[PDB]
């Protein structure tokens, strides 16, 4: 299937669930992709299917995230051939796998924190490639520091080092710090939550752990949102 | 000597263009026409769109433009 | 020659010029520029001989004459210098070489090319051997003037080629056509949209020769470019097209052309919107507002009939005025525009007089000697036989530059006279880039939550029949964000073109299948628009239908429809459809093509996102226009 | 049985397509009003 | 149709008229083609 297609997202949610039931299947998945030449479809499928504790642990222990980060850092400062077209897919892959808190801690670790400075140096390439990489980097940092005090400290350190305000850096600062932080809220209920839904067809392919049907809801709300507003969004 | 033979720097090209430019004749010419052609005062012709404010710098038609209406005489077609 | 001219054969200074050659667009008006090398080679009295080969001259209601001299220039022996420019063939050849950037290592500046084009235009006007040089270098002249330079250079070269066409030598039309067709493959790499506009105007006029060649060239280029255009559609662009009917690329910063309205101002990305303030008005009239300047109109409390009123506009500085557009106003009979920098009675110039401003809008497109004025007097004469108490006359729109270059303001380079900015512009461009990226991110985040139910069930049909309130709010937010993105994209492209103007003042140069690969989406869309219009006019002027059958067969027709009609803009879609009807509507496979398109696009297994309603309207129109074909 | 014996009068994608192709409404203005009596005053004003 | 009056001074008024006539003829041809 083509990448970003909703059907591919649903099939990848099925793959994620199956890997969560059988962790070894993830290894087989990584076996079938060669974990090197990883296409964007490979990255999408791996990121989606790896969203489990066992799966994320195996992904880290496979060395693929480390290889990707090292190759990206080598590309930015200039063991895998990385071209400007693969930077945005790899950054998106790291963001998607960083949905997990384990990968979020890893991304802010000593082995990965050089990549943050490498990206900022690289951005502070074709114009379309530069724009894609800028968007992917903003998303990557927003995911890494999202409600993560340690990664917030790390990014503050990186930005202070950079400053010790125009272009990519101004946009990054505006989007990241001068915008309210957004947290994902997962609401379960013993009764259906009907408010906010439309009778028309809508394919909301979220992580399978967020359930399905009327008794589950997933919101992306600013951390300033009051719990009363959260409840009013569903009842 | 001649600009034509000199290299085409910006100066030589500007000189050639200045040579190619034009101006309107500040004093109006005199005209003799067949009887069937009858002159009209330039203020009449430009009555709809007067140029009297421009007359100071010889922009009005009275200083450079002559005009005649045709009377359909016997040989006016000739 | 006529007996009088035979008697005065040696005294002739300008050969017999057909009166019709001087006609204006009105059909009954015009002007002849009596001139020649003999007139230039001289220095007190003249004869104007007007002979008809109501009959003949009896139809000549009114005549007027003016004489214009050469400007007074400090250059020594300026008369001998003019003799030199007109006589020597080496002069023309070297002018052509510098224009083509085939001399001095191609470091000729855009201003230098502009001056060379001025000299060439003057030479062509005086003459009517230079034509031989132009024909020998025609391909390169067209290339440099239409695909590597700005709107002004392209317009000046278009004027030069028009003068050449107007001229026992081989016909210039076929040779210009061959040059334009040879350069057609480089259209994807053309630098500016205003340049492509003039290129295609010339190609459209000169297509009457070798219709088959122009047809095959346009068809090949259109087929090559449509594939790339379709391959560049993003799911987000599809969503914007389908859910909202918005066909711009808000996420692609690069534009190629801006228009206001072959009947509209073109190449407006190279110029800036010119703001102005009302400073003086006649009687109690005034202006009211009813980046681009706000729409402004003159409110006049008492119009009467044939009554003159005026409004004076101060741009706040001497501005290089390049384009003007005033919407048609039926409340007035005529509109006159005068321009002055210091004062009306000091350096006042008449910019234009429009007498059909009541039935046509006023459009001054790319003034080739752009004025350097600052104050703009609009004098409006109410309609004759009219006493509409109050009149609201849209002032219109004015474009140009607020930073006159040293040569642009130069008063010696005109007819009838009377680096820090680059840094600031680059800073502004970077600021606009950042703001436009923020706006694009906003639109992207809002659209990623936008979902389009397929029209395959009654519930989705009701969703479309009654858009739910939350959908209404989401659409309002999407429209706001999209408008912000389009405005910031326009500002970014204007800033980039201004920066290019400044870097072109300073010595610099503006820049087969890889060309199409590297073109911007908007450039491809503009090229497709021009190619489709060219092909439609080709069919109208019809052996061109004999060719275009080796191409545009069943498979080619299907591919073109899929590439252009499904994803293209409304105009591209419409023109591709109408072209396909006019070309293949009478073919046996045509009905099968329509049914196959309907099956593929509207069967419930199709996941392609496209404007089903607009494509269906197109299909209905196409089938109606081909219903004489029994197969439909 | 009743589901077999009825057709849905709720508007569907056919109505959606008609709308895409461009409480009750007074249609008298669009009509032409005549009378059987030849001597009647024209009633269009009604 | 509504030429700028400054084209009168030089030798480019006929060329501009011919260019505008070119554009208008092309526009008319396109309009006729679209309305067959």
């Amino acid at each position: 299937l083509p990448c970003n297609m909703v059907l591919k997202k649903a099939v990848d949610s099925l793959l994620c669930s199956m890997c969560h039931v059988h962790p070894n299947y993830f290894s087989l998945l990584m076996g079938w992709m060669g974990i090197l030449a990883l296409t964007e479809s490979h990255l999408a499928t791996l990121a989606s299917s790896s969203q489990s504790p066992e799966a994320i642990k195996q992904l880290l222990d496979s060395g693929l995230p480390s290889l990707l980060v090292r190759s990206l850092a080598s590309f930015c400062f200039s063991k895998m051939p990385i071209t400007a077209d693969l930077v945005a897919p790899i950054l998106r892959f790291l963001t998607e796998v960083g949905n997990s808190h384990i990968m979020k801690d890893w991304l802010g670790g000593s082995e990965v924190n050089p990549l943050w400075t490498a990206l900022l140096f690289l951005l502070c390439l074709t114009t379309q490639q530069r724009t894609a990489i800028e968007n992917a980097t903003v998303a990557f940092f927003l995911q890494c520091i999202s409600c993560h005090p340690n990664n917030q400290k790390l990014m503050a350190q990186v930005l202070c080092e950079l400053f010790q305000i125009s272009g990519f850096i101004r946009r990054l600062f505006l989007q990241l710090m001068l915008e309210d932080e957004k947290v994902t809220m997962f609401l379960q209920s013993p009764c259906p939550l009907y408010k906010g839904r439309i009778n028309a067809t809508s394919h909301v392919i979220q992580h399978p752990m967020y359930g399905a049907g009327h008794k589950f809801r997933t919101l992306h709300l600013p951390v300033s949102t009051t719990l009363s507003d959260v409840l009013d969004r569903v009842s | 000597d001649l600009l034509v033979d000199q290299p085409f720097t910006l100066e030589i090209l500007t000189s050639l263009v200045e040579l190619t430019r034009f101006e309107t004749l500040t004093p109006r010419f005199s005209a003799t026409v067949p009887p069937c052609w009858v002159e009209v005062q330039q203020e009449q012709q430009q009555r709809r769109h007067p140029q009297h404010l421009h007359q100071q710098h010889h922009g009005d038609a009275a200083q450079h433009t002559r005009t005649w209406k045709l009377q359909t005489d016997s040989n006016s077609w000739d | 020659l006529c007996p009088f001219l035979e008697d005065h054969k040696e005294d002739i200074l300008c050969g017999p010029v057909w009166l019709a050659s001087g006609l204006d667009l009105s059909g009954h008006a015009g002007m002849l520029t009596l001139t020649s090398p003999k007139l230039v080679k001289g220095m007190r009295s003249f004869l104007i001989h007007v002979k008809a080969v109501l009959r003949g001259c009896d139809l000549l209601q009114e005549v007027s004459v003016t004489i214009r001299r050469f400007k007074k220039t400090s250059i020594s022996k300026e008369r001998v210098q003019r003799c030199a420019m007109l006589q020597f063939s080496e002069f023309h050849e070297k002018l052509v070489n510098t224009l083509c950037r085939k001399t001095d290592d191609g470091q000729i500046t855009e201003h230098a090319q502009s001056l060379v084009l001025d000299t060439l235009c003057w030479l062509a006007g005086v003459h009517s051997n230079l034509l031989s040089k132009t024909r020998k270098f025609l391909s390169d002249i067209v290339r440099v003037c239409f695909f590597e330079a700005g709107r002004s250079i392209a317009h000046k070269c278009a004027r030069f080629l028009a003068l050449c066409i107007s001229n026992c030598q081989p016909a210039f039309g076929p040779v210009l056509l061959k040059a334009l067709l040879d350069n057609m493959s480089f259209l994807p790499a053309a630098t500016t949209g205003g340049s492509v506009y003039w290129y295609f105007v010339l190609l459209n006029y000169v297509k009457d020769e070798d219709l088959a060649g122009c047809s095959t060239a346009c068809a090949s280029l259109l087929t090559a470019v449509s594939r790339q255009l379709q391959d560049r559609l993003t799911p987000m662009e599809a969503l914007l097209q389908t859910r909202y009917g918005l066909y711009s690329s808000p996420f692609d910063p690069v534009l190629f052309d801006l228009e206001m309205s072959f009947t509209s101002l073109t190449g407006l990305l190279e110029v800036e919107p010119l703001h102005f303030t009302c400073v003086s008005t006649s009687d109690g009239t005034r202006i009211e507002r009813d980046q681009p300047p706000p729409h402004q109109s003159i409110i006049i409390e008492r119009m009467h009939s044939g009554a003159r009123r005026f409004v004076t506009l101060d741009f706040g500085r001497p501005i290089l005025l390049t384009d003007v557009l005033i919407p048609t106003c039926g409340d007035l009979a005529s509109l006159s525009i005068d321009i002055w920098t210091l004062g009306e009675e000091v350096d006042g110039r008449r910019l234009v007089v429009a007498t059909d401003i009541s039935t046509h809008s006023l459009i001054l497109h790319d003034l080739i000697p752009p004025p350097v004025c600052r104050f703009m007097k609009i004098t409006v004469i109410g309609r004759y036989g009219s006493t509409n108490a109050r009149a609201k006359i849209p002032l219109g729109f004015y474009y140009g530059h607020t930073y006159i270059l040293p040569w642009e303001s130069e008063l010696k380079l005109m007819h009838d006279p009377l680096d820090q900015h680059l840094a600031m512009m680059v800073a502004l461009q970077e600021d606009i880039q950042c703001r436009y990226n923020l706006a694009c991110h906003r639109l992207e985040t809002l659209l990623q939550s936008i979902d389009l139910p397929p029209l395959n069930s009654a519930n989705n049909a009701q969703y479309f029949l009654r858009k739910p309130d939350k959908a209404v709010e989401e659409d309002s937010r999407v429209f706001s964000a999209y408008q912000d993105c389009i405005q910031l994209q326009l500002q970014l492209n204007l800033a980039h073109n201004a920066v290019q103007r400044l870097k072109v003042a300073l010595g610099a140069s503006r820049k087969p299948e890889d060309l199409i690969q590297t073109s911007s989406t908007e450039q491809l869309r503009t090229i497709i628009r021009y190619l489709l219009d060219t092909l439609l006019s080709l069919l109208h002027a019809s052996s061109v239908p004999a060719v275009l059958q080796s191409t545009f067969h069943a498979q080619a027709c299907e591919e073109l429809f899929k590439h252009l009609c499904i994803s293209g803009t409304p105009k591209i879609r419409l023109h591709t459809g109408l072209l396909l009807v006019q070309l293949c509507g009478g073919e046996r496979w045509w009905g099968q093509f329509l049914s196959n398109v309907l099956q593929e696009l509207y069967n419930s297994e199709q996941l392609l996102i496209f404007p089903q309603d607009r494509v269906f309207m197109l299909l209905s129109c196409i089938g109606q226009r081909s219903l004489s074909n029994s197969g439909v | 049985t009743s589901t077999r014996a009825i057709v849905n009068t709720a508007r569907s994608m056919v109505s959606t397509i008609m709308k895409f192709l461009d409480g009750i409404h007074n249609f008298a203005p669009l009509g032409t009003i005549t009378s059987s009596s030849p001597t009647a005053q024209p009633a269009e004003v009604l | 149709q509504a030429l700028d009056a400054r084209l009168e001074v030089g030798l480019e008024q006929q060329a501009e008229l011919m260019l505008k006539m070119m554009s208008t003829l092309e526009a008319d041809s396109i309009l006729q083609a679209l309305t067959n």
